[PDB]
């Protein structure tokens, strides 16, 4: 059901 | 700096378990999904799985489910990958990479084989002197019988990398891996340094640096 | 599962004029009633990959404009407007819409640069090798373009067959040229019947092949 694309943070860049 | 570091590859015989790590730095690890994608040798990326930030959620690829397990410790930032029931179709460089692909380890080799570690020999490669004049002097070293991949070679520590190129391995006949590292450089420049390849083969725990003279 | 369809060699493009590289999905890439989860990565090799466009035509960080994406459903398109010698390596298509995510089967972007003919070198066995009963001989071309070019041995004027190996650069990020090497494998017994050692190359940039040899002993 849940994927990481739907994150809020998926493409942020973590630096 | 964001940092993810893989450990754990290496050789493993068909129907064995290796266990990777992936060590994160320089960002809040346990609010991002993490993901394991690899890359058999000169072919495509492949997507393993993910596992979101509390582990509630672990999502596979077709081929891994039930003989990978994904897990993470957020407490030590680190990402694992467990490989169970290992085939020579599981070789592959793995790579971790957080969220959906935004920052990449450097990925680890897992060589899947039944053959042994051999460690190379390193060879000097010079030519025979020249009476006519040429623009550029080359000089190297010959990494030969070796298993598994990889080997590593810098020049001088890796001072040296202006003029270098190191080729691809290639599988000889005998089973064994070898590559040869060139340098060239300015002719006239040839003497005014000393030339030094190092060549590292973590499976077999060889270090050699071999001087190269013209 | 989806499947990404793209090409795996771009047409050779000049420095400073535009790529195109196209990719094709299985199915609609649009999630339920929201994104388009469809994503375009780089690598260069011996290099991890990097994000490079995301959502269809997001740019992700430290991506400069001369990339950008376009498309809609089934249909995407990266451009790489005014290519640069770095931009050489694997451009991969990615959806991320469903799983398991899947990637096409990468495209190599190949830089058309001024053909240049290889540098030659040959180099003959160590006397370290020697001693242990296998001649390894090596030729060496180095920089050139484009990649096609033969390479024969030549062994007191007989041509070698079945015992040679080559190993081939990925286009350099600088010069955009290929360095080749070939290596003959010969036992010290049959190292030592012979007197001659020859490489022969031919390619687009030398006008006549180009011979390397050595004398076994003189060196």
């Amino acid at each position: 059901h849940k994927i990481g694309s739907l994150a809020e943070n998926a493409f942020s860049d973590p630096a | 700096e964001v940092q993810l570091v893989e450990s754990g590859g290496g050789l493993v015989q068909p129907g064995g378990s290796l266990r990777l790590s992936c060590a994160a730095s320089g960002f809040t690890f346990s609010r991002y999904w993490m993901t394991w994608v690899r890359q058999a040798p000169g072919k495509g990326l492949v997507w393993v799985g993910e596992i979101n930030p509390d582990s509630s959620t672990i999502n596979y690829a077709p081929s891994v489910k039930g003989r990978f397990t994904i897990s993470r410790d957020n407490a030590k930032n680190t990402l694992y990958l467990q490989m169970n029931s290992l085939r020579a179709e599981d070789t592959a460089v793995y790579y971790c990479a957080s969220g959906v692909f935004t920052s990449w380890g450097q990925g680890t080799l897992v060589t899947v084989s039944s053959a042994s570690t051999k460690g190379p020999s390193v060879f000097p490669l010079a030519p025979c002197s020249r009476s006519t004049s040429e623009s550029t002097a080359a000089l190297g070293c010959l990494v030969k019988d070796y298993f598994p991949e990889p080997v590593t070679v810098s020049w001088n520590s890796g001072a040296l990398t202006s003029g270098v190129h190191t080729f691809p391995a290639v599988l000889q006949s005998s089973g064994l891996y070898s590559l040869s590292s060139v340098v060239t450089v300015p002719s006239s420049s040839l003497g005014t340094k000393t030339y030094t390849c190092n060549v590292d083969h973590k499976p077999s725990n060889t270090k050699v640096d071999k001087r190269v003279e013209s | 599962d989806i499947v990404m369809t793209q090409t795996p060699l771009s047409s050779p493009v000049t420095l400073g004029q535009p790529a195109s590289i196209s990719c094709r999905s299985s199915q609609s890439l649009v999630h339920r009633q929201g994104n388009t989860y469809f994503h375009w990565l780089q690598q260069r090799p011996g290099q991890p990959p990097r994000l490079l466009i995301y959502k269809v035509s997001n740019r992700f960080s430290g991506v400069p404009d001369r990339f950008s994406g376009s498309g809609a459903g089934t249909d995407f398109t990266l451009k790489i407007s005014r290519v640069e010698a770095e931009d050489v390596g694997v451009y991969y298509c990615s959806q991320s819409t469903h799983v398991p995510y899947t990637f096409g089967q990468g495209t190599k972007l190949e830089i058309k640069r001024t053909v240049a003919a290889p540098s030659v070198f040959i180099f003959p066995p160590s006397d370290e090798q020697l001693k242990s009963g296998t001649a390894s001989v090596v030729c060496l071309l180095n920089n050139f373009y484009p990649r096609e070019a033969k390479v024969q041995w030549k062994v007191d004027n007989a041509l070698q067959s079945c015992n040679s190996q080559e190993s081939v650069t990925e286009q350099d990020s600088k010069d955009s040229t290929y360095s080749l090497s070939s290596t003959l494998t010969l036992s010290k017994a049959d190292y030592e019947k012979h007197k001659v050692y020859a490489c022969e190359v031919t390619h687009q940039g030398l006008s006549s092949p180009v011979t390397k040899s050595f004398n076994r002993g003189e060196c």
